[PDB]
């Protein structure tokens, strides 16, 4: 109850999702790269937080 | 752009069995064929499962 969407509810990866989306929100972003970023985020959610390929994905999206 | 996919669609119509199409182009990860073990949150079935589910048949035209 204390959480109210705090702490464990961020998952440490959807935080990256939100960070990237807000970072590119002000940008008038191309639709193509928009869907590519969506695919990258989908893979981010499809990959664990403790692996090398996930780190490479995070770096590429960075 | 020669209608090959349209040929497949017409064959499916002439065979009364559903139509589905799949893209293997440049894919290297057999995961999309085999999905993922479902253990990982975000793991997904292989596209064949999606095809069979949508086509609603065990004798579709793939
Ligand atoms: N001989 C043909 N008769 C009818 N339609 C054709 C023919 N050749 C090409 N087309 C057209 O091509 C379109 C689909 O092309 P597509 O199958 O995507 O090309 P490719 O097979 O090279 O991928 C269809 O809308 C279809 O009407």
């Amino acid at each position: 109850i204390i959480k109210k969407e705090l702490g464990l509810e961020k998952d440490d990866k959807d935080a990256i999702e939100e960070k990237f989306r807000e970072r590119l929100k002000e940008l008038v972003v191309p639709k193509h790269v928009m869907d590519v970023v969506d695919e990258e985020l989908s893979k981010l959610g499809l990959l664990d937080n403790h692996s090398s390929e996930f780190n490479v994905t995070r770096n590429y999206l960075d | 752009g020669v209608g090959k996919t349209s040929i497949a669609r017409s064959i499916a119509r002439a065979l009364n069995r559903e139509y589905f199409r799949f893209s293997v182009g440049g894919m290297t990860d057999v995961a999309e064929i085999k999905g993922h073990r479902r253990t990982y949150v975000g793991a997904m079935p292989g596209k064949i499962i999606q095809c069979l589910k949508k086509t609603k048949t065990e004798n579709p035209l793939i």
